[PDB]
């Protein structure tokens, strides 16, 4: 069986709604429309103006009515349509959101749910392709998740609704209608992904490659090259950006003896930089053979021209040539 | 022997988008006066003893304090059902108070001890109960989020309101434009209510000031904030309104802060403080109900002599309790980062410092 | 022999605390006729020529059009100076043509060549000109800058106005209320217009506003509604507004009923929320050029058969600078760098990884 | 003589309108109320309402309204009474300004200061504590700088004034009320400290000590204390975040074989960890005899109770414990 990401979002909404009437969806053309990019498509016909809600745009207002309908016991899924637009709405997230639980001494809980499509498109330009994963994975009281494919994505989403604190899901735009295949027990409703778990996509011994979100496929087609000249890599998904899984990359890099971090997003203080920094401070930096080292977006607003983009997002190419200098060869 | 109950006149508010308003007339019980009356000023002492423990730096950041306005918070009360929901800014003493918490878990959480009612976590400006959201300290924040309570309320379908306080400075926030849209859209059973004290800190910033009629589409009433029983028959009035299925109100309750007025332009400074002088001795909360009682023989002058005895008694009981409480032990820096969760470690200053986190 | 102008009645506006609105006929000149005429063909062809680039994958990520508001664009240029400052959303290509920029360079822009007004860098939703600040993104991120660009108006004493442009769908955005109360109190020479297209994406108006009077939205703000698929009305409602906020009246919201033919953008075939039938009557009685074109001719000030030129012309042009801006090389990879500040010496950016660095000069 | 942090920027401020007619202030209280923590004391008096401007509270609205009147050829300094309100704005300041120039192929400069107060502060709680450094940092299109004393602030603002470009000068509240000795260069009204360049603090030889904001002050008296038993730090101030000046970090590494970093802010995606990220990409790599660590704000939503915030923020103890670590010692 053959479920695209898209649809893979969309069972583990679905699956979520019948299970728990507080679960409701808002945002923007969700409801009538079948969604932006369609993940939330028959949703509406199914449940009903009172569960799906096609809101204004008005992304602080809608986001803080969610975070608001979530203190007092609902579990709303508020949606970004691209989380671009979750900057007018990000002091929603932060302050009213992921610290009051703490703050209320765990007297308040905030069970909501924000997710969206996150980082690059094609040829949307500089205010439409912003990656958000090191800004919100900075901020305690909330858990970020990056998923890549259909398996991923369905288990985080729902794991994301079962939990009772804030959590951004950045979901991928391009990733949305990716066909994989969906062992059996990925269609159960009961398909689970915990979050704050990395997992290993491809096993080998020369170099740890990690990644999230969409350029993990790019790490797979780089290893399945460099596989011909006798070089494996250990390609870790991360899955959880915050808390992520560090103990799982450690092991592979006393193993391996090299790291590459490869992301999306721009360079400067995003998620290689922590990858790196806490690499470097625990116990897996003396099996470190090479420097650890990072492949990233461009550091530049993102350029519309196609030959410009191309050489603003990692590629294949990229992540082969940074795990040549590492291992020196 | 004294009057059961005794009949008052109280100011008629200023419509907007409405044909009736709520009446100009009222009846007090006398159990009703002493109810009243013990909350004012149990309210009044509690916040110039956190005034006295600020200056002393036992207080720390902030606390701002709502004497003068009593007659909001125990008014709305008055207006309302346990069982409905309140949120407002970062002046909720007082509402933290109507809502049922102790003057001894306020105060201690003013102090940072470890009996605050968020265990010194939050401090002045966060500060939950039943039903009371907050105590939260981005200006404007609060007005979504109880947007968002009004719609947990219509979907739960048990016929409870919001009431989503800002303050007139608050009142050019964006976001509670983006609310006022969506309440009338779908009709949540929010009460949009401006606390106007006439000051954001210290017209110069509002090109209306009629702040009753700024949801435009969203019907609105002024309301004296000074007298206990008008804001009592305003908040009757428009809970009624929601609960009857109509969408959101506004309610503008015209009111006065006597603390935060510190100005440092001299004639200004000065200006300011005849004013206060003014207010209290014209149209102090209390006092206003105090002249009432008496007058229409529902209680007697020393028997709110005895009430203020009881109250101050309780709130030197609370200063006391919180200045001697410990603060919370530093074991606990990293507990409640989330609900319902197996424990984790948290990093402190250094990657050797280690804090447990449990739920 | 040609009329050299006529009056014509035009719609009377709706008025939100205005004792009394723009007038309700004026005066046409043959010569303006003539070139408003060709001004809104030029940009109804324009657009049709985009939207065949694009279903040919010649231009890429978002792309929205603006046929059936050409009345919009074309009108509002007509009641304004050229040192007038004007902003607006994505929905921008008629506005960077009035504005001054040629066929050739938003073709170029869109089809991402270095030939483009941004060479490339900013494509559909992102092009600026001489008094034109886009071409914005973000929806109403664009009227708080033009409340400022309307600040700077009235700091430098010139008597230039601003007008600031959004959605129906943008008008719920709390941002719009804050400067509306900022530019009341500082009476900043802000026109604040509201598109009112009937639609904000596939979100029908009554669905998304409680109140959909845009025009009243600004409450203490004073407004106009106006028709605006008549150019002649677009004309009179701005010449009206500008003068108002030149007096030194301070801001104005001026809210024009016009309509989309296309879609929200090219994913959406705009027919799931609203019928083809809704399109034809729109299309069919007031199309902005039909109805312009009907006023000329019965009134004498141009023959159908001159205008029927024009076209040819226009369509003509629109395939030359097509063509220009199919064949224009894209832009040259070493110029990835560039303009991330101004004024500043040269400096390196990083790349995809650490051994890759592109030059960066101002 | 001696002047206060807040005097400092105030003569900047001061002098830089006097400079350029094009240039104002605006923003909550700023103007007769002589500054929410009298940094514009005597601004208004002197300039007048066409040139400090009260604005109501709206962040996001007059945010924007100083990137327009920037965009039109102003020079705005736009004020936040503290950086966490800037979240309600900070689309205005990453999608409107620091993008624009680059998107409109170098039309469009955007010449505007976002200035005040970051991080910690005494009681305040987690609202009103955040660090935003490593947020802006991030950004291509910014420039982001974060004074120490008196002599930082006032030649950054005054540069900051005088780019081009979005600046945000991310100042610090503790530091306001604190007097430094302040050489007559510093008084003149053409000092300017160029953005992009650290300074050496204190010569060392033993361990690089890296900071900004107010934990400088904290490294200088680790220092002090060090000195005494034989431990010569060598600390150095950033003031610039971004472009942070790397090349000077590496030369004093190369000398002293060891790195630490100190931040106020949370540990995850943070300040420190782009600069160990870029110490192990970097020529410094190999001269390191340990490992980089970081000290930080410990990773919680700032607590309120005084013994708990004294434990969330690094105090010298912090500091002088991960340099014994470092140095083994
Ligand atoms: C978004 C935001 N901006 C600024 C502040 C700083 N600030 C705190 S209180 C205040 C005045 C608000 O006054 P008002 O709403 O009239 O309430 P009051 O104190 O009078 O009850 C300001 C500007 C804040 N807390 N949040
Ligand atoms: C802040 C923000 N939220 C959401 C979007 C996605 N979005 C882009 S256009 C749009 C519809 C806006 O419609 P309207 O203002 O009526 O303008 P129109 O296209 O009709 O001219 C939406 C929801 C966006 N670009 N920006
Ligand atoms: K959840
Ligand atoms: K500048
Ligand atoms: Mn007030
Ligand atoms: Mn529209």
């Amino acid at each position: 069986l053959q479920v695209t990401v898209r649809d893979a979002i969309n069972q583990g909404m679905d699956e979520e709604l019948e299970r728990d009437e507080k679960v409701f969806l808002l945002g923007e053309e969700v409801a009538q429309y079948d969604g932006a990019y369609k993940v939330s498509r028959g949703l509406w016909k199914k449940y009903g103006d009172k569960r799906i809600i096609d809101t204004p745009i008005s992304e602080m207002g809608f986001a803080g009515i969610a975070v608001g309908a979530a203190m007092a016991g609902l579990r709303p899924i508020c949606e970004f349509m691209t989380f671009n637009f979750s900057m007018q709405a990000i002091d929603q997230v932060i302050n009213s959101a992921a610290k009051t639980y703490y703050m209320s001494g765990g007297l308040q809980p905030v069970p909501i749910v924000f997710r969206g499509p996150n980082g690059a498109s094609a040829g949307v330009a500089a205010q439409h392709s912003q990656c958000f994963a090191a800004w919100y994975g900075h901020c305690p009281g909330l858990k970020v998740v990056s998923p890549w494919n259909s398996e991923d994505a369905k288990g985080l989403i729902k794991s994301a609704i079962r939990d009772n604190n804030p959590v951004v899901v950045l979901e991928n735009e391009l990733m949305y209608g990716v066909p994989f295949e969906f062992p059996p027990e990925a269609q159960s409703k009961d398909f689970l992904i915990p979050i704050g778990k990395a997992k290993i996509e491809r096993q080998g011994t020369h170099i740890t490659v990690v990644s999230h979100s969409r350029p993990v496929g790019h790490c797979l087609e780089a290893a399945a090259v460099l596989s011909k000249e006798g070089v494996e890599c250990e390609v870790i998904n991360m899955r959880t950006i915050r808390p992520m899984d560090m103990e799982t990359i450690e092991a592979s890099v006393m193993k391996t003896n090299h790291l590459v971090t490869v992301e999306g997003g721009w360079p400067q203080f995003g998620v290689g930089a922590e990858i790196c920094a806490r690499i470097m401070e625990g116990p897996a930096f003396n099996f470190l053979d090479a420097p650890a080292v990072r492949v990233t977006g461009a550091d530049v607003p993102m350029p519309y021209a196609k030959i410009l983009e191309d050489n603003s997002i990692p590629q294949v190419k990229d992540i082969i040539f940074a795990i040549k200098k590492t291992l020196n060869i | 022997m004294f009057a059961n109950d005794a009949t008052f006149e109280i100011k008629k508010c200023d419509l907007h988008r409405l044909e009736e308003g709520p009446p100009v007339t009222t009846v007090l019980t006398r159990e009703d006066g002493l109810k009243y009356y013990r909350m004012m000023q149990t309210v009044r002492r509690m916040e110039l003893k956190a005034d006295q423990l600020y200056k002393q730096k036992i207080i720390r950041g902030f606390c701002h304090l709502c004497d003068g306005q009593e007659a909001c918070c125990v008014g709305l009360e008055a207006g309302i059902n346990p069982t409905d929901h309140l949120i407002t800014a970062y002046r909720a003493h007082g509402f933290t108070f109507t809502r049922g918490l102790s003057v001894r878990e306020i105060l201690a959480e003013l102090t940072g001890r470890k009996g605050g009612c968020a265990k010194g976590k939050g401090g002045s400006m966060h500060m939950y109960a039943k039903n009371f959201y907050g105590g939260n300290g981005i200006v404007g924040a609060q007005v979504p989020l109880g947007a968002g309570i009004a719609l947990a309320c219509k979907y739960n379908g048990k016929d409870e309101v919001c009431l989503t306080l800002y303050g007139d400075g608050a009142a050019n926030q964006g976001q509670i434009f983006e609310a006022y849209n969506m309440a009338a859209l779908w009709k949540l059973p929010c009460i949009f209510i401006c606390e106007n004290n006439r000051y954001g800190m210290g017209e110069r910033a509002a090109a209306s000031t009629d702040y009753y009629k700024r949801g435009d589409f969203i019907p609105g009433l002024r309301v004296d904030g000074m007298d206990i029983l008008c804001v009592r028959e305003a908040t009757r009035f428009a809970a009624a309104y929601c609960r009857s299925g109509k969408g959101p109100i506004l309610m503008e309750l015209q009111t006065y802060r006597y603390h935060g007025h510190s100005m440092s332009d001299p004639g200004v400074a000065y200006r300011t403080r005849e004013e206060i002088q003014e207010v209290r001795s014209k149209s102090d909360p209390i006092m206003l109900l105090k002249d009432r009682m008496v007058n229409s023989n529902l209680a007697s002058v020393e028997e709110l002599k005895e009430i203020d005895v009881e109250v101050r008694k309780e709130i030197e009981d609370a200063a006391q309790f919180a200045t001697a409480d410990p603060e919370p032990p530093l074991e606990e820096l990293g507990y409640h980062i989330y609900s319902s969760d197996p424990p984790f470690e948290v990093r402190g200053a250094n990657q050797w410092i280690k804090f447990k986190s449990v739920s």
